């Protein structure tokens, strides 16, 4: 769990969720045997408009249908190492529009949304919203910012969300 | 108008109502103008306005 | 008057150029206080012979 | 209280008359119905919410 | 008479700007002050006839650039001061031709905005997606954003309470409220049957007049709630802006 | 095609009936860049889009300023010396009432076709 799940290890910040995933194998009876298949390929850092910055960690889609419940149990065992941070789950795919909005919703798969919204303005130029989940909201309060910020480094088109209540 | 009856009948108010309601009845005949027709090129019709080819033809 | 106003848009001719084909020699319409009030009384389906109306090049009195 | 008003307002204000006076009787067999409801008052019905 | 803009005129206020150069002729000249759609605000020194003391400048004194389009423009009413809405509010100083201080709660758009007259440092805003929004000057922050069922055009404020305003919401009513509680409003209004453009209050804060789509005037008392008067013509069609006089009789 | 003849016949009734509020079925994006043209040059205001996942729904505000829009049926085409007759041609005024074309630069308003020295495909009307 040190040196084989990293996928071109040498650079910075995958030896930290190397250790990571080191902690998180000998809990034997479920944890280590959900660890089988996983494979992680890469990092990119984000900066937020706070002084803290947010992280992602990236996977090429072997089993992601099994990753997805693996993604929402990995969280409450990850911020009690990485405190005052951020990590969002990605990876990366290769009409791109169409492509577009995928790397969102897998972004977002912790409460999904259930709708999208643009307004057109008097200057001519454009606004984009999206409509959340109200399901456990008082985490995304305090985050939504860092789904806001890795979109924008990934593209650089400008989102709003904002949730009904 | 109204329905010609008993009731009217041995009241005699056909002379004091004129039954035919005559400001009603001239509103509701005379038919309102339309729109002020302007474009002068083909015919309105749901597909926005719809010109003939030979329209087409005499104006390239 | 209005029934000039209406026909002129209806038969796609603007007032002031189009004044100089028929009378040929030089002339500026002038149009009273009396019947822009009441041309402007037609109401919302005459708005567009309303706008050609209200025009620096057309005179008032 | 009587003032001329035109026609356009006042047939208009005819179907929202009926509209309005439809929407508080079909209110307030769902008030005899349901137990109890809350009794919002006019003044606060038009808000969605506030911060 | 000026040909301001190109675009729309979408918002007009009068003042007496202070310079710190020169105090302008405020008895022989008044000053506009516009608001265009295509990113500009504009200064106008208009000569008047009020005055036979004296006796050029006879307008476009200074002009303001602007990035996206503004929707709307008020004056405050002491220091010169005015703030623009549109695409995103900021606050402009007449010296100054930079935008001094930029405001919004996220991305949000601006239709029309409105400072009261007495606690001059207040200055409502209404939003577009159906928002009701407050700022304090001197706080140099906003207050807060009531939101509503759907979205209103104008505002203005009592001039005798300085804690109240009018604002017209785009179905057929007018809501008047109390900015110490926003849930609870003080009154409403109505007596229209389409949308609403604009509210104005009388000088002695007693009458308020306004004017919706359908070509109508109503005139109601402020406890009343209930239009006490309706002005209307054949040759109106859909008034927009509405006011008072200054002495509350015209 | 069919899904721009009935977008613009419903929108110039809704005026004729004084609606502020609109809602236009079906959705494309033709219909989409269009609509900011009149907004561009000041005949309409701010507008929406519902998207239920089969084709879309266009929330449109009114604010009058509209007397007559619609598309021209069945396709026209068109030379850049060619507009000023098409004005005569259709379209009542000489200062206002606005004609539309699509060219490379895709649907834009047609004095600036001559500013870009373009020739386009005429679709539609407003006036």
């Amino acid at each position: 769990p040190q040196a084989k799940i990293l996928s071109q290890a040498p650079t910075e910040l995958e030896l930290q969720v190397a250790q990571a995933f080191v902690e998180l194998e000998n809990s034997s009876p479920e944890l280590k045997a959900e660890l089988r298949p996983l494979q992680f390929k890469s990092i990119r850092e984000i900066d937020v408009a706070g002084g803290k910055k947010a992280l992602a960690i990236f996977v090429p889609v072997p089993s992601l249908a099994g990753f997805h419940k693996v993604q929402t149990k990995l969280t409450r065992e990850l911020e009690k190492k990485f405190q005052d941070r951020h990590v969002i789950f990605l990876a990366e795919r290769r009409t791109l529009t169409a492509v577009h909005d995928k790397i969102l919703e897998d972004l977002v798969f912790p409460t999904e949304i259930v709708g999208k919204r643009v307004r057109y303005l008097v200057g001519g130029n454009k606004i984009q919203k999206v409509l959340l989940d109200s399901k456990d909201v008082q985490q995304i309060d305090y985050k939504l910012e860092s789904f806001q910020a890795v979109y924008n480094k990934l593209t650089g088109k400008q989102i709003v969300f904002e949730i009904p209540s | 108008q109204f329905r010609k009856i008993e009731s009217t009948y041995k009241k005699d108010i056909e002379r004091r109502i004129g039954g035919s309601i005559k400001a009603r009845d001239k509103e509701k005949a005379t038919k309102r103008e339309r729109g002020l027709k302007i474009s002068s090129v083909g015919r309105s019709t749901r597909n926005g306005l719809i010109v003939s080819k030979r329209d087409i033809a005499r104006i390239s | 008057d209005t029934n000039f106003i209406n026909f002129s848009i209806q038969k796609k001719v603007d007032i002031v150029r189009g004044m100089m084909d028929c009378l040929l020699a030089k002339c500026n319409p002038l149009i009273t206080d009396c019947v822009m009030a009441e041309l402007e009384k037609l109401g919302p389906k005459y708005r567009i012979a309303l706008k050609l109306a209200r025009d620096p090049r057309i005179k008032r009195l | 209280r009587h003032r001329h008003v035109p026609q356009v307002i006042k047939k208009a204000q005819e179907i929202k008359n009926i509209e309005l006076s439809s929407i508080k009787r079909r209110e307030a067999n769902e008030r005899r119905t349901r137990k109890d409801m809350p009794y919002i008052s006019e003044r606060k019905k038009q808000i969605v919410g506030t911060v | 008479s000026f040909k301001a803009h190109y675009g729309l005129v979408t918002g007009l206020c009068v003042t007496q700007p202070r310079f710190h150069d020169k105090k302008p002729d405020l008895k022989s000249q008044n000053f506009m002050l516009s608001c265009s759609d295509d990113k500009t605000v504009k200064l106008w020194s208009i000569n008047v006839d009020d005055y036979s003391n004296k006796n050029n400048e006879e307008g476009l004194i200074r002009t303001f650039d602007g990035e996206s389009a503004f929707q709307g423009i008020d004056s405050h009413r002491e220091n010169s001061t005015f703030a623009t809405g549109g695409a995103k509010i900021h606050l402009w100083d007449v010296n100054r031709l930079k935008p001094v201080s930029d405001l919004s709660w996220g991305a949000d758009n601006i239709t029309s905005l409105k400072f009261n007259q007495n606690e001059t440092d207040i200055l409502a805003s209404t939003g577009s997606d159906n928002s009701i929004v407050l700022y304090d000057l001197r706080t140099n922050s906003p207050t807060q954003k009531i939101v509503q069922t759907m979205r209103t055009n104008a505002i203005c404020w009592n001039p005798m309470e300085a804690f109240n305003f009018v604002t017209a919401n785009e179905d057929h009513n007018a809501y008047y409220y109390d900015m110490r509680n926003l849930s609870r409003s003080l009154n409403v209004f109505k007596d229209h049957v389409s949308a609403v453009m604009d509210v104005d209050f009388s000088p002695t804060g007693d009458e308020i007049v306004t004017g919706s789509y359908d070509k109508s005037i109503r005139i109601y008392k402020t406890n009343h709630g209930h239009s006490r008067e309706i002005y209307h013509t054949k040759r109106m069609q859909h008034v927009f802006q509405v006011k008072y006089s200054m002495d509350s009789k015209y | 095609s069919s899904v721009l003849a009935d977008a613009l016949n419903a929108i110039n009734n809704a005026e004729k009936t004084g609606k502020r509020q609109v809602l236009i079925r079906p959705s494309s994006k033709v219909i989409i860049k269009f609509l900011q043209v009149m907004q561009k040059h000041g005949y309409i205001g701010e507008f929406e889009y519902i998207d239920d996942h089969r084709s879309g729904k266009i929330v449109v505000q009114l604010n009058g300023r509209l007397n007559k829009c619609g598309v021209i049926s069945p396709r026209f085409n068109v030379k850049i010396g060619d507009i000023e007759k098409w004005t005569a041609n259709l379209l009542p005024a000489r200062q206002f009432g606005y004609v539309i074309l699509t060219t490379s630069a895709g649907i834009m308003d047609h004095e600036e076709a001559r500013r870009k020295h373009v020739s386009g495909k005429i679709l539609g009307f407003v006036y």
